[PDB]
RNA sequence: GUGAAGAGGGAAACAACCCAGACCGCCAGCUAAGGUCCCAAAGUCAUGGUUAAGUGGGAAACGAUGUGGGAAGGCCCAGAC
RNA sequence: CGAUGUCGGCUCAUCACAUCCUGGGGCUGAAGUAGGUCCCAAGGGUAUGGCUGUUCGCCAUUUAAAGUGGUACGCGAGCUG
RNA sequence: UGCUGAAAGCAUCUAAGCACGAAACUUGCCCCGAGAUGAGUUCUCCCUGACCCUUUAAGGGUCCUGAAGGAACGUUGAAGA
């Protein structure tokens, strides 16, 4: 998981979700893209 | 569950056939005469209170002999309460001995510690003396300082400071109950409990298991 | 929407009872119940269950096409039923039930026996598989997931208990 | 001619009994502090009592907007270093429901002796029920 | 311009900001800035919208299918995403 | 400036988290043991000596760890000089 | 970290609903504690006389009476300036 201020997709398969007032990208294909903004 | 009130005897040992010496204190527990059971509906809490000992009938007043001679008991040294746990039952005539603890492992035993008067930051917090030689100027067991340079002005409540050390309820917890001798009102648990000869002690069983 | 608008056929021998917002679904696997969300607004029309959005709330449509996911799960699991299959990979790991629990071993110390609920049934036909069987599909799914995560599959070897139809990444250690 | 003032022996005081049930804390607050203070009187003085005595029951199912029934933090302070408490209010519901309405009301009420003197009329249960039956509260629909 | 050399009301408190210049008395009235649920005087005022963050009640580059309104544009029952 | 005593040490602390250890977790160029980095978390704990007035620093040997800071770079109407 | 699930035919830990999760929070362990003026609860003991006055009321005064209990004094304590 990548804390980061500014989070974006990174390739085809991740997903933007907010969760709990969160903006998070969660990805189905590779772990390493997997980020939260804060 | 309850437990009982006893008096120290004072400390021993118990030599057991394996060479071990276990220090024990010898506790005197008489029988505990209820006076007062205690319910939901009156008192809004279930508890038991008991006494034992005997106390002096012209030192007795008449406040407490009417509590006692209500219940029919002959007077004790005290009153004490035990909060009742849930299904135990107990009558008001009863009288409980030091069989109760007959298959416990371990007990708490409280007392009032001994009174160390007033006592330095030295001995009652186990601070740090400071120099005795090294030029040192009359602040040889001073608590040395209390606070900081005028922004926390003041000095911050619960400090440790010197003042009056013992005299107060202490409980020592899980001690081994070694021998209970109900032939002789005997207790024997091991280690120390706190207070000195003769002062009252409440055993209760150990509540951490 | 476009969930929502789509009806839910009930078929025979299932019957549905409207109260408000609490419904109940009695059928031949059992009889299950659900408090719906107040903004959802359903009808019986005497062979199927239509779905509108209740005026008054901004969200209409989500919650309608929620609603008609979960009485349509329903009325699976009051027909067929769901039966998910989890399987267990590596040596020395089994599993077996004694009626209502669950008797894992996972390579640890000691046994780890979970208990089912009350309306899931599982049966193991080998010693390295595990079917669970239930009308509620969120609790089969809950049950399933709290088995998984007892030892979740490690990537280099892929050991620990699965589903049955996932995949697992697997990836090389590099020396 | 000057000013009619109030006089504390001869001011009239009625019981008024208010069911909490579900409506929100702040607004049944500001009425039930503008009573004990005595605003809805003619005869109202500020240097005076002259306030009437309210039984609020159903306290603990007293209703909130928004989020604040998990995050409206409850601070006090214990006067000690360390001694910063903290309570959320479903904690405050759970352990102590009738204190919600007392601070509440308390710091909608004047500071000082009189302050005090009129936040002592608020008798608070969490119950439905009250042991003041003898002083006949009238229903009061706020 | 104000303070210095200027009091009163507001900005919690706050010489210099805003409103406004105290000759004295009154248990009279109208307004300015600023306010009108309670401390604390005055709208739980009326009509139509926006916010779900206690944002209001402290801040930037940058990031985001949060959500309201408006005008176009490209693909599309020869079937769009 | 009609006096607010100042570097280091001793004694005694208290707070913040940008966490040194223990606790929970995501990714790993994470096979295991042992690590790297980030997020949550202040409840408790967080060395003894050689050298110099030293803070700092180097070194010897431990420890799970030998934290970074605030408090007049805390503390002389408590001590040293 | 999840289950079910639309908005958004898919996907999605969340928008409705449900589960797990740390030495942090509230308890659980020990001690003080109704001056908690919101001064609480329970058990027990003691007192069951005659009259005057004027400003007539939680009023003042005389005689008889002195209980339960407390205090004072003395011998003192592993309690204590």
């Amino acid at each position: 998981m990548k804390v980061r201020a500014s989070v974006k997709k990174l390739c085809r398969n991740c997903k933007i979700v907010k969760r709990d007032g969160v903006i998070r990208v969660i990805c189905s294909a590779e772990p390493k893209h997997k980020q939260r903004q804060g | 569950m309850i437990g009982l009130v006893g008096k120290k005897v004072g400390m021993t040992r118990i030599f057991t056939e394996d060479g071990v010496s276990i220090p024990v204190t010898v506790i005197e527990v008489e029988a505990n005469r209820v006076t007062q059971v205690k319910d939901l509906a009156n008192d809004g809490y279930r508890a038991i209170q008991v006494t034992t000992g005997a106390k002096k009938a012209n030192r007795v007043t008449k406040p407490e002999a009417g509590h006692f001679a209500k219940a029919g008991v002959e007077a004790g040294r005290g009153l004490w309460e035990f909060r009742l746990a849930e299904g135990e039952e107990f009558t008001v005539g009863q009288s409980i001995s030091v069989e109760l603890f007959a298959d416990v492992k371990k007990v708490d035993v409280t007392g009032t510690s001994k009174g160390k008067g007033f006592a330095g930051t030295v001995k009652r917090w186990n601070f740090r003396t400071q120099d005795a030689t090294h030029g040192n100027s009359l602040s040889h067991r001073v608590p040395g300082s209390i606070g900081q340079n005028q922004t926390p002005g003041k000095v911050f409540k619960g400090k440790k400071m010197a003042g009056q050390m013992g005299n107060e309820r202490v409980t020592v917890q899980s001690l081994d109950v070694v021998r209970v001798d109900a032939e002789r009102n005997l207790l024997l648990v091991k280690g120390a409990v706190p207070g000195a000869t003769g002062s009252d002690l409440i055993v209760k069983p150990a509540v951490k298991a | 929407s476009r969930v929502a608008k789509a009806p839910v056929v009930v078929p025979a021998g299932v019957d549905v009872k409207i109260n408000g917002q609490v419904i109940t679904i009695k059928g031949k696997n059992g009889e299950l119940t659900r408090t719906l969300n107040d903004a959802v607004e359903v009808k019986h029309a005497d062979n199927t269950l239509t779905f509108g959005p209740r005026d008054g709330y901004a969200d209409g449509w989500a919650q309608a096409g929620t609603a008609r996911a979960l009485l349509n799960s329903m009325v699976i699991g009051v027909t067929e039923g769901f039966t998910k299959k989890l399987q267990l990979v590596g040596v020395g790991y089994r599993a077996a039930v004694k009626g209502n629990v669950i008797n894992l071993s996972l390579g640890f110390s000691h046994p780890v026996d979970h208990q089912l609920p009350a309306g899931i049934t599982a049966e193991c036909p080998t010693q390295t598989e595990i079917v669970l069987k239930g009308a509620d599909k969120q609790v089969i799914g809950q049950v399933a997931a709290d088995l998984r995560a007892y030892r979740r599959p490690e990537p280099y070897k892929g050991k620990g208990v699965r589903y049955a139809d996932e995949v697992v990444r697997t990836k090389e250690a590099k020396k | 001619m000057k000013t009619f003032t109030a006089k504390p022996e001869t001011v009239k005081r009625d019981w008024y009994v208010v069911d909490a049930t579900g409506k929100t804390l702040g607004r049944l607050a500001t009425e039930l502090a503008r009573r004990l203070r005595g605003k809805h009187k003619a005869e109202y003085t500020p240097h005076v009592d002259t306030g009437d005595y309210i039984i609020v029951l159903n306290a603990d199912k007293v209703a909130v907007t928004g989020n604040k029934r998990t995050d409206k933090v409850y601070y006090h302070h214990t006067g000690h270093i360390g001694g910063i408490k903290q309570a959320t209010f479903e904690e405050m519901i759970a352990r102590r429901p009738e204190r919600v309405i007392e601070i509440a009301v308390k710091g909608m009420l004047p500071k000082g002796p009189l302050g005090r003197a009129m936040f002592r009329k608020l008798k608070v249960y969490a119950g439905n029920e009250h042991n003041h039956a003898a002083q006949q509260p009238q229903v009061l629909d706020i």
